[PDB]
Order: C-alpha cells, then sequence, then structure tokens
RNA sequence: AAUUGAAGAGUUUGAUCAUGGCUCAGAUUGAACGCUGGCGGCAGGCCUAACACAUGCAAGUCGAACGGUAACAGGAAGAAGCUUGCUUCUUUGCUGACGAGUGGCGGACGGGUGAGUAAUGUCUGGGAAACUGCCUGAUGGAGGGGGAUAACUACUGGAAACGGUAGCUAAUACCGCAUAACGUCGCAAGACCAAAGAGGGGGACCUUCGGGCCUCUUGCCAUCGGAUGUGCCCAGAUGGGAUUAGCUAGUAGGUGGGGUAACGGCUCACCUAGGCGACGAUCCCUAGCUGGUCUGAGAGGAUGACCAGCCACACUGGAACUGAGACACGGUCCAGACUCCUACGGGAGGCAGCAGUGGGGAAUAUUGCACAAUGGGCGCAAGCCUGAUGCAGCCAUGCCGCGUG
RNA sequence: CCCGCAGAAGAAGCACCGGCUAACUCCGUGCCAGCAGCCGCGGUAAUACGGAGGGUGCAAGCGUUAAUCGGAAUUACUGGGC
C-alpha cells in the first residue's frame, strides 16, 4: 500500500531468499549427520558432526537460527553418535 | 445448445446458482440457444441472500456452452459447463454486477459490453 | 480574504423550448472557454437525452479576439419541456442574464412562449440565439420577425446569418461590418475577420438601421447626432444597445450553428458585450423580519451585509446536502453563521463548492455577484432567504408553479410502503412543484405533479434512488347517499321482552330531503313531537340514533347528506323505555324509511375554470361537453378565454394532459369542489361495494 | 401496537409518521403507549395555554 | 483526623385487623423528546449497523553508512545583453543541501474497536524450564581477503498498474579465511563460533601532495551481569440452563526420537487403559475482565462509557515471511464477499486512526489550528515526522459558579 | 486578568395546585369533550376536564418518557415464611 516502507516487503523478500539457502544448507547437513546414526555408519558419523559444528555454530551467531537450537542440535547428536558409534 | 429444461450454471452473483431454460427466444421454433443467445429463465436454486429468489422468472445470456464456438479459420472453444448470466426480464442489461468464469470474444455485443468488462478472460 | 475578478462577472442562464440545443450549445461554450464536460449528467437524463434539472458551471471567457479582459461567466443550462419549469423559476430569478434559444426550423414554439413569461416575470434582460442553421428549412430572419410577432418583444438582429441550411458558413457582426469566418479543424478559435460578401451588402447595409437607431433611441442627444447624419462610433453603440438591452425594451439576435461550430463564440462575446453584471441590476426588494417592509435592497455590494437566496436542493452520495445560493450582497466566509430568515433558525457555513465546469472545486469564501453551493446545511429548503443575522431581510422568493396532474400511488410490496413515505417526502423538498399527500377520505397514498411526464420521472426516481417500485392508478372517488322522495310516517320500533332489562322504544317519523342549505349541518332533526308521547329526555337519542346511520348508508357506505326529519308520534312504558331503546328503534325507524324514499348515489362537482388561446375555444368547450360536463360562461379574458364549467371529479383525472394536447399546450386550468349532484344511472350501478 | 392520542383534536392518519412514547391508559386495556404530539407529523393541539409542553404546542406569541 | 449511619405513604372492606401485589415520594444517566433558553469554567458526546465508505490527513527519518547528481542555493576546472564587481544564462558535486536508489533504525509504539472469548482471558497468590532492540556495568576483540547488486547505461513492452533483456558500480549490504574464552557441545581430551567503519580538528615528519600520521567523538563483534519487556506452569474466585448426564483416540499416562527461546501430547512410533463428571463434566444460551462506577445504613443489587491496567480483534476465512519483537490496523501470499479504474488486453482497494459522507436510529460534533509545551520515531545535532498530544469549533448532555438588576 | 466608557440597558421560562402532595376560585362544558403514576374525576354550582385569575414548586432550565438501585423484611446471609 501506498507507504514507502512498503520498500520493507522488498527488502525482507531478500531476507527470505537469503535466509532460504543458507538455512536449507543447514538443515541438510543436520541431514547427513542423521544419515550415518541410522545406517550404523559410526565413523561417518562424527566425519559429518565435525563437518555440520562450524556451519551450525556460525548460524547461531548470524542470528538466522539463534544459540540453543544450535547448542541442542550438536547436542544431543553427541549424544546419539556415540550411543554405539 | 440450451433447450428448453436444461440447467445452466450461473456465471455472476445474482444469487441464482442453477437456472433452468423455459423458452429460447429469437423466433418461431427455434430449436436451441448457445453461443450468446438469450433465452428465457426460471430460478431453481438461489442463495438465502439473493438479488432474485427460487421460482423467479427472467432472461440470461448464454456465456458458456459445453459445445461450445466456432469462429472462422477452423478451431473450436468447448468449456466444461452451461453459463449464462440473468439479464433483467424488460432491459436485458446484466442483473448482477460480477462476472466468474471466462467468456469468449462473440459476446462483444453493444448491450453485453459490461460482461467482458467484467469477466478474467478471453 | 481578497478575491480577484468582481464586478466582471456574468450571470447567464440558457433556456428555450425543447431540443433547439439548450445544451449542446452549453458544451460548445465550455469547449471555447476551456482551451489549452456535459450537462447532462443525470443518469435519466442521458438514457432519455433531455435536461432533467438545471446543470450549472462557470468559466472564463478571454472574448474571441483576445479583445477583452477576461470576464467570469456563471452559466445555467435548464430544462426545455414544461412539467419541470421549476427549474427555471428559479434559475432566472437568481440570475442577472439570460440567453433564450431559437431553432433555426421550429420557430418559437409553445414552450419558447413559457420560458419568456418567465424572463418577464422577473423582468430579466435579454438576448437571443437562433441555432441550428445547418439545417434543413432554416430562416434566421423568419425566427426574428416570430419573436416580434409570436411574443409580442421587441428583436433587433445583432447580427446576420451567411447563407443557411447545408450551405453555412459564417455571419456578419453588423456592427463591426465583417463576415466572421470560423474554420475547419480546432473547432472554433481563429477568425480572419472576413468583410461582407457581395450578396448580401443591400441588406447587411441595414442592420435594421434602426439597430443603429435602436441604439439612438437609447438617448435622444445619442440620435441628435444621428439626425445630422453623424455617424455614432462603435463604442458608443454598444453602451447605447446594451443600456436598452439592459432595461429589457429590445432583444439582440446572434444566430449560428453549434454543430458545425460557426457561432457559439460570437454569442458568447455579445453575453459580455450586453448581458449585465451583477450591478447593473436592480437592488434586491424584500422586507424586515417582524416589523414591516423597506426592501432589503442590499446594493450590489462586496461591502454590504450579507444576504443570498437558496435555489435548488441536491443530495450527492458522497458529500451529502447540496444547497445552491446566488449572492447579492455582502460576504460568507467559511466559518461564517448566517440566519435563515424564514425559517427563524441560524445555520454554520462549512465547506463550499463551485461547479467548475468539470471539477467540484473547494473555496473559503463566496463574494456578492456568486452563486455556489454550500455543503452540509441542516433545514434549507428552496425559496429561503439566507441573510446576515444582525442585519435580518425576507427576500422575494419566486413562485411555485403549482400542480395540474394528480395520481394514485400504491407500494407494489406491502414493506415498501414505509419507504415509499420516506422518498416521496424527500423528493418533494428538493422539487416544490411536486406534491404529496394523503386522502383524508379513502386513505390512499396521492401524488400530483405538473404533468405526465412529471410525475413519471418522479415515480422513476423512486425506483433508482430508493429501491421502492410502486404502480399507479386513477384516484378514488368519495360519493355520498340521499333520498329524493320525502317519506310518509315510517314506524320504528324495539319490544325486548327477553330475559332482564325489559327495553321498548317506538318512533314515527318523517325522513324528507333537503336542499344544499347551512354549511355545518347537511342534516335537519326537527322535534314536532305531540303533547309527551314521548319524554324530552329520550328525544336525544332517537336524534343521536339516526347521528349514527348517517355515517356509511345503506347503498354503498358512504356519507348520508342533506336528510332532515321529523318527529311525530311514539310512545313509552312508564318506565321500560330507555336511553337505548328509542335509539335503537331509530336505527329501525332509519332503515325502511330509507330503503322507502328512493335512495341515490350522489357524485362530487367542480367548479372548473379554463383558461384558452381564441384558437380553439371549440375543441376545449366541446371535451369539457364530453367529460360529461356543464358549461356556465366564457367571459373573453382579454387574450385567452376563462371557460367556465362544472364537470364531476370522477372524470377530470389526468385532465391537464388532453388539455396539453387540445391547446397545443398553452392552457391553464384550475378547479375545486363545489357540490354534489345526483350520479347518472350507469355510474351509480358501477360504484358497487 | 396501539397507542393513545390525548388531548383535542389530532391530524394522523394511515400513513402518519409517529412518536411512540410509553404509558398506559387505565381505559383502554392494550393500549400501553402515549402519541406524543408536536412530534414528526403529529400537530400539537389547537389552541392550548396550560401545560402546552406536553401536548407540543409552542408559546403563544408573548 | 480518615467508608460514624437505617422514616414512610396510597390502594381490596360497610367498617377492622392481617396477608399480599401494584403504585408513589429519593438518588442516579455517555440519554432522548416537548416547551423554553444569557454567559462562563471543567467535563462528556454513535449506547443502534463489528454497516458500506468519496476526499484529505494519521510514519517516517538519517548525506555523520554508500555510489551520487535532478532540482534548490551559494560558491563557479569563469563567463554577457556590457547595467566593471551589482547581475542571470551556459558549464563545474566544489560547499550547503537533496529527487530517486542500496543501507540503517522505526513501521510490533502511539491511536481505534468490543466482534470473538464462561476461561486458550481476567483478578488475587504462587512457580520453573525461557528469550529480551534501544539504555546500561564489566572483560577482551576490532586481522586479512572475496563474490555480487540496485541505482545507472543501451535497446524494448503497457492505457495503466507495473516493468523486460543486456552491461557496469559503492558500502556499516553479503560470504569465506585468520583470530577463539569466564561462549556452545563434551566426563574429559579436545572440537568449534564473530565483527565495520565514519566523522570534526591538527603540530612536526612524510606524501602518488588525495592523504599518510597524530588526536578527539561516534559506530561494529564477543561474553557475563543489570534494567525494562514478553513467553510458560499451578491454585482459588470470575454469568444463566439439567425441559442439557453423560464426555473423552494424541483421548490419560509412560518410553524413546524429533521439536521450540523455553517446560509440555507441542509433535511422532510403540506400550499401559486410562482422563473428566452431580464439588455440574458435556451441550446450549449470553458476556470482553479488573481497578472501579451507580444505588444502598450495611450486607446486598445493578454495571464495566469517559481515566488507567490487562486481553482480543484490524473487510471475511486462512497462512506464513521479515525480524529483538508480528503470525503485523494504514505489510506480504492465497481464497471469499464487495467496490473502484481500464485504451477491454488487464489493474486497484478495506476509516473499529482523525475529520467527514451514506445508511440504521429517539439519539451523539468540525472534512479546524499547532508542534509552542509534554511525549514518541529517526538524527551527533540542527532538525524533520508526529490527527499521540496541546488547543480551538459544534450540542444546556452533565456538574459548578454568575447574571438577567 | 487589569483599567477606562455608555446605559437598566441585551438577558424568564417549565411543571404543578382532588388525596398521597407544597398550592383555590370563577367560567365554559354536561359519562360529551377529556383527565389519569395509584385510588378515581366527567351524566348542570366540577378546587380533578378546557380557559382565566390566584397560588405552590423548580429555575436557564422544566417537564415527559426510557433505565438501575431504594423504598421491598416483596428471594428475608444480615433479614421472612408454610
Ligand atoms: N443539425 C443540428 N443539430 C443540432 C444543432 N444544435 C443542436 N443540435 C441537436 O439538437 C439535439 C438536441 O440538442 P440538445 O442540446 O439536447 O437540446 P436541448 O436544449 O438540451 C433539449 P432539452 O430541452 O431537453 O434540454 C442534438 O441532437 C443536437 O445535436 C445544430 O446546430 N445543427
Ligand atoms: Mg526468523
Ligand atoms: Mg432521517
Ligand atoms: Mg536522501
Ligand atoms: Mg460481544
Ligand atoms: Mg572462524
Ligand atoms: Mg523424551
Ligand atoms: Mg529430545
Ligand atoms: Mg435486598
Ligand atoms: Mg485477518
Ligand atoms: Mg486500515
Ligand atoms: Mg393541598
Ligand atoms: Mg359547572
Ligand atoms: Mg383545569
Ligand atoms: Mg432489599
Ligand atoms: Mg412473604
Amino acid at each position: 500500500n501506498i507507504k514507502s516502507a512498503k520498500k520493507r516487503a522488498i527488502q525482507s523478500e531478500k531476507a527470505r531468499k537469503h535466509n532460504a539457502s543458507r538455512r536449507s544448507m543447514m538443515r541438510t547437513f543436520i541431514k547427513k549427520v542423521y544419515a550415518a546414526i541410522e545406517a550404523g555408519d559410526k565413523a561417518a558419523a562424527q566425519k559429518a558432526f565435525n563437518e555440520m559444528q562450524p556451519i551450525v555454530d556460525r548460524q547461531a551467531a548470524k542470528g538466522l537460527i539463534h544459540k540453543n537450537k544450535a547448542a541442542r542440535h550438536k547436542a544431543n547428536l553427541t549424544a546419539q553418535i556415540n550411543k554405539l558409534a | 445448445m440450451i433447450q428448453e429444461q436444461t440447467m445452466l450454471n450461473v456465471a455472476d452473483n445474482s444469487g441464482a446458482r442453477r437456472v433452468m431454460c423455459i423458452k429460447v427466444l429469437g423466433g418461431s421454433h427455434r430449436r436451441y440457444a448457445g453461443v450468446g443467445d438469450i433465452i428465457k429463465i426460471t430460478i431453481k436454486e438461489a442463495i438465502p441472500r439473493g438479488k432474485v429468489k427460487k421460482g423467479d422468472v427472467l432472461k440470461a445470456v448464454v456465456v458458456r456452452t459445453k459445445k461450445g464456438v466456432r469462429r472462422p479459420d477452423g478451431s473450436v472453444i468447448r468449456f466444461d459447463g452451461n453459463a449464462c448470466v440473468l439479464l433483467n426480464n424488460n432491459s436485458e442489461q446484466p442483473i448482477g454486477t460480477r462476472i466468474f468464469g471466462p467468456v469468449t470474444r462473440e459476446l462483444r455485443s453493444e448491450k453485453f459490453m459490461k460482461i467482458i468488462s467484467l469477466a478474467p478472460e478471453v | 480574504a481578497r478575491t480577484t475578478p468582481i464586478a466582471r462577472y456574468r450571470n447567464i442562464g440558457i433556456s428555450a423550448h425543447i431540443d433547439a440545443g439548450k445544451t449542446t450549445t452549453t458544451e460548445r461554450i465550455l469547449f471555447y472557454t476551456g482551451v489549452n464536460a456535459t450537462m447532462d449528467w443525470m443518469e435519466q437524463e442521458q438514457e432519455r437525452g433531455i435536461t432533467i434539472t438545471s446543470a450549472a458551471t462557470t468559466a472564463f471567457w478571454s472574448g474571441m479576439a483576445k479583445q477583452y479582459e477576461p470576464h467570469r461567466i456563471n452559466i445555467i443550462d435548464t430544462p426545455g419541456h414544461v412539467d419541470f419549469t421549476i427549474e427555471v423559476e428559479r434559475s432566472m430569478r437568481v440570475l442577472d442574464g439570460a440567453v433564450m434559444v431559437y431553432c433555426a426550423v421550429g420557430g418559437v414554439q409553445p414552450q419558447s412562449e413559457t420560458v419568456w413569461r418567465q424572463a418577464n416575470k422577473y423582468k430579466v434582460p435579454r438576448i437571443a440565439f437562433v441555432n441550428k442553421m445547418d439545417r434543413m428549412g432554416a430562416n434566421f430572419l423568419k425566427v426574428v420577425n416570430q419573436i416580434k410577432t409570436r411574443l409580442g418583444a421587441n428583436p433587433v438582429p445583432l447580427q446576420l446569418a451567411i447563407g443557411a441550411e447545408e450551405h453555412f458558413t459564417g455571419v456578419v457582426d453588423l456592427v463591426k461590418m465583417k463576415a466572421i469566418n470560423w474554420n475547419d479543424a480546432d473547432q472554433g478559435v481563429t477568425f480572419e475577420y472576413e468583410d461582407i460578401p457581395a450578396d448580401m451588402v443591400e441588406l447587411a447595409n441595414e442592420w435594421h438601421q434602426n439597430l443603429i437607431e435602436s441604439a439612438a433611441e437609447a438617448s435622444e442627444e445619442l440620435m441628435e447626432k444621428y439626425l445630422g447624419g453623424e455617424e455614432l462610433t462603435e463604442a458608443e453603440i454598444k453602451g447605447a444597445l446594451r443600456q436598452r438591452v439592459l432595461n429589457n425594451e429590445i432583444i439582440l439576435v446572434t444566430c449560428g450553428s453549434a454543430f458545425k461550430n460557426k457561432g457559439v463564440q460570437a454569442m458568447l462575446d455579445a453575453v459580455i458585450d450586453y448581458l449585465p453584471s451583477p450591478v447593473d441590476v436592480p437592488a434586491i426588494n424584500g422586507i424586515l423580519d417582524d416589523g414591516k417592509d423597506t426592501p432589503a435592497e442590499r446594493h450590489a455590494s462586496d461591502d454590504e451585509p450579507f444576504s443570498a437566496l437558496a435555489f435548488k436542493i441536491a443530495t450527492d452520495p458522497f458529500v451529502g446536502n447540496l444547497t445552491f445560493f446566488r449572492v447579492y450582497s455582502g460576504v460568507v466566509n467559511s466559518g461564517d453563521t448566517v440566519l435563515n430568515s424564514v425559517k427563524a433558525a441560524r445555520e454554520r457555513f462549512g465547506r463550499i463548492v463551485q461547479m467548475h465546469a468539470n471539477k467540484r472545486e473547494e473555496i473559503k469564501e463566496v463574494r456578492a455577484g456568486d452563486i455556489a453551493a454550500a455543503i452540509g446545511l441542516k433545514d434549507v429548503t428552496t425559496g429561503d432567504t439566507l441573510c446576515d443575522p444582525d442585519a435580518p431581510i425576507i427576500l422575494e422568493r419566486m413562485e411555485f408553479p403549482e400542480p395540474v396532474i394528480s395520481i394514485a400511488v400504491e407500494p407494489k410490496t406491502k414493506a415498501d410502503q414505509e419507504k415509499m413515505g420516506l422518498a416521496l417526502g424527500r423528493l418533494a423538498k428538493e422539487d416544490p412543484s411536486f406534491r404529496v399527500w394523503t386522502d383524508e377520505e379513502s386513505n390512499q397514498t396521492i401524488i400530483a405533479g405538473m404533468g405526465e411526464l412529471h410525475l413519471d420521472i418522479i415515480v422513476d426516481r423512486m425506483k433508482r434512488e430508493f429501491n421502492v417500485e410502486a404502480n399507479v392508478g386513477k384516484p378514488q372517488v368519495a360519493y355520498r347517499e340521499t333520498i329524493r322522495q320525502k317519506v310518509t310516517d315510517v314506524e320504528g320500533k324495539h319490544a325486548k321482552q327477553s330475559g332482564g332489562r325489559g327495553q321498548y322504544g317506538h318512533v314515527v317519523i318523517d325522513m324528507y330531503p333537503l336542499e344544499p342549505g347551512s354549511n355545518p349541518k347537511g342534516y335537519e332533526f326537527i322535534n314536532d313531537i305531540k303533547g309527551g308521547v314521548i319524554p324530552g329526555e329520550y328525544i336525544p337519542a332517537v336524534d343521536k340514533g339516526i347521528q349514527e346511520q348517517l355515517k356509511a348508508g345503506p347503498l354503498a357506505g358512504y356519507p348520508v347528506v342533506d336528510m332532515g326529519i321529523r318527529l311525530h308520534f311514539g310512545s313509552y312504558h312508564d318506565v321500560d323505555s330507555s336511553e337505548l331503546a328509542f335509539k335503537l328503534a331509530a336505527s329501525i325507524a332509519f332503515k325502511e324509511g330509507f330503503k322507502k324514499a328512493k335512495p341515490v348515489l350522489l357524485e362530487p362537482i367542480m367548479k372548473v375554470e379554463v383558461e384558452t388561446p381564441e384558437e380553439n375555444t371549440g375543441d376545449v368547450i366541446g371535451d369539457l361537453s364530453r367529460r360529461r360536463g356543464m358549461l356556465k360562461g366564457q367571459e373573453s379574458e382579454v387574450t385567452g378565454v376563462k371557460i367556465h364549467a362544472e364537470v364531476p371529479l370522477s372524470e377530470m383525472f389526468g385532465y391537464a394532459t388532453q388539455l396539453r394536447s387540445l391547446t397545443k399546450g398553452r392552457a391553464s386550468y384550475t378547479m375545486e369542489f363545489l357540490k354534489y349532484d345526483e350520479a347518472p344511472s350507469n355510474v351509480a350501478q358501477a360504484v358497487i361495494e | 401496537v396501539t397507542s393513545y392520542i390525548g388531548g383535542e383534536g389530532h391530524n394522523l392518519q394511515e400513513h402518519s409518521v409517529i412518536l411512540i412514547r410509553g404509558g398506559r391508559v387505565k381505559d383502554l386495556p392494550g393500549v400501553r403507549y402515549h402519541t406524543v404530539r408536536g412530534a414528526l407529523d403529529c400537530s400539537g393541539v389547537k389552541d392550548r395555554k396550560q401545560a402546552r409542553s406536553k401536548y407540543g404546542v409552542k408559546r403563544p406569541k408573548a
């Protein structure tokens, strides 16, 4: 509507698209880790875990995931990666 | 092709919903109406709010027929349904104020201009 | 605040017979004034293609030759027709100038006659424009001659036409003696101010030399030099004729073809040239409040105490009530609190709008000699004066044409009944020439207007603007009943030997008819009782008894009228007889007496006065006769012929419409109740409920 | 609903617009309202002088 | 000192007493109508249609984040008609400043409304598992690189709303890399995470003579605190109905995954067969709650306008995105009802913001003024924005004075 | 808000007066026209209808209606009954 704080709309669209691809990727690494967990491949798990940790940790700082989610993920995944692996 | 009996879907607000043809105007022994001819109507359905009501009797323009329409070159446009727009008995002219579904360029008459201005297509 | 032009104000109204072009020409103006918007914008008036309500715009004319210091013209295009004449009474009371249009083919014609009389009624200065010069049968001078003969006026052709019908190319300013040439495209504008052609030199070498001589007759010293063959200067002629135009002793004629664009423009010039300013005009008459006269006067002055008249009331869906006015004197600023003198209530001005050709522009101030619409004013009807509260005055108020046609309307769907009451009410306050009332007897809604068409578009306005459709019929009639023969001693009796109060009554009377005597009564009760055959205390009830049946007689309901009754004989029991017992006997006495008295059905007759041209007093006379009507005189009133007749009401319905047809549209008439007379048998037996 | 028309004389007929006041009449059972003289189409009582506020009669020009 | 204050009368009967209804005197009102009408002060003013809405206004602001010049001014990489230091054209972003654009903060506040909500709310009182912009106390960071893009430019589509291809560019936009604890995960060993610059002035010294360099003011990252705000949990109290008595499958619990800022059937699979109800479940009907307001001696009854707190809603149904905060009154998407513009191909919109119109009604206001004060948004600030607010207009609607001698 | 200036000058209504209920007469009218919160006024001396004079009560307001509580111990916990 005819109020130049409509540029806000066009900005937040750029934002979604940004957040879109990053948060997509982040998730697809958290996907990879569980893949091992399900496969049983004890090595691949730590491989990816240690591969996703930097992503997840950064994304908390970037503020598109904010702190305790990053915490929780690697937290309970640790609690799973060494429950037989 | 519409003929007496025949249910039409209605393609405007007005409230009609399902409407039956009780005559085909335009000639002695005229058999079918289609394309964009006019027909005499009886209201079988009607909305609660409604401009028109059940048992009302009006006219209508056929705007969509399942047998469709030709145009030169040879092409054909068919629509899945049979649809008309309710017209005031005396002045023709849509009684509704919105159209729904496509209409065809054949309707490009003087008196049906209002129809094609509304209507989101062809 | 400041304002700008002032005194260069041209308040003119265009009006004429139907067609003529008195709206085409109005739009043409707007084009020419508006170098660098149809006045028929009503829905109904676009469908039908006719002016129904007077349409006001303002626009600025710089003068076609560039010649002029720019003037501000307030134009008002009005209806032709009749039916809505009110839209000219008002549209002629208020403004200063008037441009009478005429068809090059249709001469004067009946409704030119009416708007003419209305120009005189308010003594409004005027010029003239003969349009449609391009049409088959065009003849400029013929119309000129007709203005003189048919309207008994003093025309002065300020111009001359270059040919006629399909060969109509331009005009001759017979002051500046040049044949103005309007060109091809650009519709108007341009000129090349060409000189007279060889064809017309002899005619052109007239002017009606009694133009310069009609310019002469302005003042004698203005002609003394004319007498000495001194050619008067162009400037002192324009001043001269204008002087006399401004004095309604002369009418300049201009001609043109708005369709071909060859003409409208010269006429605009001619407006400022010869039509008044708001100051070349008599200051207004009026009264003070409780007190007496003094004309309100109120000189056309910005620095006088404010005073304006309310003509025309409307309602726009988005801004609410519009109330048009003409400011004669003083000034109103947005927020002033003026007084409605004729209602003894004050109003507070708020928003103000000037209809400006094609845009409702907003204004904060409105000076004298200007017109406008005030938004939001609460209780301002048409004809009211809006003056200064400290310097209070009633103004003259034009006249209200008074209806000629009446009709009963019922609201088709019983629900709408309420809504009718409202809408008829609204349309009423807008249009004072329309009226509505409820028949005091036979309770049906009745509307009345200035004609068949008038009523038509009123009803039509109900549907369109209030979604009330209602169908229409001929009003019912208030019949009466009486007896013909004086009937001798008829016996009404009671005797109630039942189970309680005795109750016996016996009365013998004569029910004799009367003549339309004593206004209130129409009913005579004689106590011609014997010595004391009935006590004088039971004599008030027998009277009361009879009183009861007179309300709806035995023939077909309807009031019983012109009756006399005499007491002669009766009897009682020393107790059993009673207040009631004789009242009932009277009831029985009224019947039988009534059955045997040869009853008859009365109908109401009108005293009808038709005013008509000498040409067809025969047809009118005859129709009156045809309507079962009785004639009683003819006077021969000056120019028409007052025709007097007694004709039954139930037969005068829709009279106006045919009278019009019989008399080319020139024929007033009037009626009021006179008496009740015997209805012809066929009538009576029909009137059966 | 039915409503009383107090005061001497009145107009009022088939299509009049009026204003209902509330107030019964211990003589007309089922009549539980008064008509308010002088509001809308209902004219005031003619020539009334005492208690004109009721019966909607304006002060007779002192 | 301080909630210290309770009246009866008329009417049933021939008369009486009792019973018992109806009625009246009091106070109060966001009132209306009728008659009448002088002023002022303070206050109140759509109780109905949460009905539809023309028009204007109600959210902007930073050039001290960035490329910048279209306009406005001055200064001009400097000039005429000559009116020789007064001008108005043509050039220059120089400086003031500033249209559009990227960016930033705000748009989640302020203001409206009472539809929904009988307990997903509210009031009182408790509680543990949470996040929190701006403002703040404290500790350290503020290294070095990289890929893009609006604007712009060349073509090009529309009636308009909007744009379409191609090419180029800046940053406190964006993304690696380095750095990495009193931070996150971990028993530990260990793993792993960030960011940004910009201005005012200036001795030397130095200079592609732009600056470097010094200094001062701001801004950026990180963490633990504080403050304010919010989320979540329990208990009691918060209308009428039994001519509503049964209700309940993610139902009630457990386990384990997932999930959120956070606890939790919040979610999912499996397992137990539970959970609620006459101390009123369920189902119907009505309703925003409280502080309080009116009445009353009190206890009670009645009530929830104006002020303030809390909740909910933003044409209707639904949905997420952005973000510290929304599932967003003047944002987005989808559907609906409706209206409006169209050059008929297509487009646009939601006054329960202020003012105002139509409509409903017994009934309720001006399309006013100003940011001067108070206060909010951005800004270093000046300032700009601010229909919050401060005032004025209209109506005896109220309360209080005063007059009309 | 202050001080000047003119001149009583620009500024009084509404309800009520049978009992409850503060305030009485004439006249018109005659179970009519009408009044009325309740009882009840009106069918020839009407303090009750309508006008008038007089009076009582309020006063820039007065009435009427609508509405809540009171009176109502008439839902009675306080504080009633069969
Ligand atoms: N041939 C021709 N026709 C003309 C000319 N001027 C006007 N007309 C026609 O007359 C017809 C009616 O014109 P119009 O302006 O409506 O006249 P009017 O005065 O408004 C009729 P009303 O009385 O209802 O207002 C139009 O068709 C118009 O074109 C003309 O100069 N030539
Ligand atoms: Mg997010
Ligand atoms: Mg109205
Ligand atoms: Mg800028
Ligand atoms: Mg509700
Ligand atoms: Mg790193
Ligand atoms: Mg678990
Ligand atoms: Mg878990
Ligand atoms: Mg009690
Ligand atoms: Mg919504
Ligand atoms: Mg909005
Ligand atoms: Mg007394
Ligand atoms: Mg008497
Ligand atoms: Mg009396
Ligand atoms: Mg009590
Ligand atoms: Mg009891």
